[PDB]
């Protein structure tokens, strides 16, 4: 998507912002359903893996996409819904049994994510 | 817990002082000579109650919801309550009026079991859950905690670290709702804090702050006057420490202590909101000290407890850097002192493997 957008607000105000970086973020989500939405049509093996890759190093790129630096509070309740389909669709992965030998991949994804919600605010 | 019965029948918790938990059910010697030979009778039967132990059966699996994996509720355990009652609460009254020795050693002995008691079944806490003026040995023993820190006296330096200690256990697995009572500790907890309270009392004093700061009655309390704000003597006794004693690992247990009810005040989201920041700092150092000069990682478990408050000092001034964003202004008075132990534990913080990326970012900052 429009990773350099997302980076910076700019001139939108966080109401807004809201909306543009949900969008990227929107992007980085549909990835992941159909890349978790069967442990079968996807052998995990344990590139999904390539994606998660990506997925953490996104995180730490773009802290901005994980999480609001000025919290939005208002406007996060969205960004951790967001956050939390994306651990949904890893969850599912989790649970499976082929999948579960695959964790640490899905891990890494939602491990960055919380480092980053930690950088932006303890809370 | 079948272990509460052992504990119940057990040599005298208390460190010496030969007291048998068989006379904190049948001891000759409020008075008159009267029900508290029926008292005696009530602890024994308790104790039959204790002895079959059916209730502590299968890890207390009855129990549900709040309170989630508690202490077998016991019956047995709410009858002990009442004799204590004849024990502490007297000690009490001799307390109201302007000997009190003998009283005293039986008070802090009541006050152990009590404890016991209290942590481990579900029944006394439902007495605290009752509610006011109910649960009235809580009025007895708020009525001692008090009276305790304002006087200094060698019965009175153990009997506060009891009290408190007993209110905070409570505390901790009770409702919110049921925090709304423990309300009152609150305003009694500031005379605990200041250096003429007993160390010991002022540890179980940082450990009910941080269980204050997880209260949302107890928050706005911390920090609720425009002068003190009823917070800061915390940060004041680690940072000035008046022990004669003055173990090095007391001070690290407070600021440890008080750094993981920062961490939780953060997590869970004055001149006063100052002071701990510095504190803070100064800690980072202190805990940097013990470990520096030995080199390498901690020999003592103790000593990796100093590296993790040093740790969560890096991350927790991180978040005050964050906090605040004018951090600089406040911090310049102290910030030479603060500046010479940041970046060396962000060497050390780097060295180990364990250190996580967000508190990476945070010791990215300073």
């Amino acid at each position: 998507s429009m990773i350099p957008a997302l980076r910076e607000l700019g001139s939108a105000t966080p109401e807004e912002y809201n909306t543009v970086v949900q969008k990227p973020r929107q992007i980085l989500c549909q990835f992941i359903d159909r890349i978790l939405t069967d442990v079968n049509v996807v052998a995990v093996e344990l590139t999904s893996v390539m994606l998660l890759d990506f997925i953490q190093h996104i995180m730490k790129s773009s802290p901005l996409m994980f999480v609001n630096v000025s919290g939005s509070h208002e406007a996060k309740g969205s960004c951790i819904e967001f956050s939390n389909w994306i651990i949904t669709r890893l969850l599912r992965i989790a649970a499976t049994p082929s999948c579960h030998l695959l964790h640490k991949k899905i891990c890494e994804v939602i491990c960055s994510l919380l480092f980053l919600f930690k950088s932006k605010s303890p809370a | 817990g079948s272990i509460l019965i052992n504990l119940l029948l057990k040599q005298p918790l208390i460190p010496g002082s030969s007291l048998s938990l068989c006379h904190l059910l049948s001891s000759s010697s409020s008075f008159s000579l009267s029900a508290l030979r029926e008292a005696q009778n009530l602890a024994f039967t308790g104790l039959n109650l204790v002895a079959r132990n059916e209730c502590s059966r299968d890890g207390d699996p009855a129990e549900g919801g709040r309170r989630a994996f508690p202490l077998c509720q016991l019956p047995g355990a709410v009858h002990f309550l009442p004799l204590v009652q004849f024990f502490i609460g007297l000690h009490c009254q001799a307390l109201q009026d302007l000997s009190v020795c003998i009283l005293e050693g039986f008070s802090v002995t009541a006050l152990s079991i009590l404890q016991h008691l209290v942590c481990h079944s579900g029944a006394v806490v439902s007495l605290l859950l009752s509610g006011q003026g109910q649960h009235p040995l809580l009025k007895m023993l708020l009525h001692l905690l008090a009276f305790s820190s304002a006087a200094t006296g060698h019965l009175q330096a153990s009997v506060l670290t009891q009290c408190l200690k007993v209110l905070v256990k409570l505390a901790e697995n009770t409702s919110c709702d049921f925090l709304p009572r423990f309300q009152c500790v609150f305003q009694v907890l500031p005379k605990c804090l200041s250096p003429e309270t007993p160390l010991p009392s002022v540890l179980l004093a940082v450990e009910l702050l941080s269980l204050l700061a997880d209260h949302d009655q107890l928050a706005p309390q911390l920090c609720s006057h425009s002068e003190g704000c009823l917070l800061l003597l915390l940060y004041m006794y680690i940072t000035s420490r008046p022990d004669r004693v003055a173990l090095e690992t007391q001070w690290l247990q407070l600021e440890q202590e008080v750094v993981w009810l920062l961490a939780k005040l953060g997590v869970q989201s004055c001149q006063c909101n100052v002071e701990v920041v510095r504190a803070l700092t100064v800690m980072l150092h202190r805990q940097w000290l013990t470990v520096r000069r030995a080199g390498g990682p901690p020999r003592t478990d103790q000593q990796r407890r100093t590296v993790r408050c040093l740790r969560d000092t890096v991350l927790l001034l991180h978040g005050l850097s964050q906090k605040d964003k004018l951090f600089m202004m406040h911090c310049v008075e102290v910030l030479h002192q603060f500046d010479q132990v940041m970046p060396g534990v962000s060497m050390l913080i780097r060295g180990l493997p364990d250190v996580t990326d967000c508190e990476e970012a945070a010791l990215d900052d300073l």
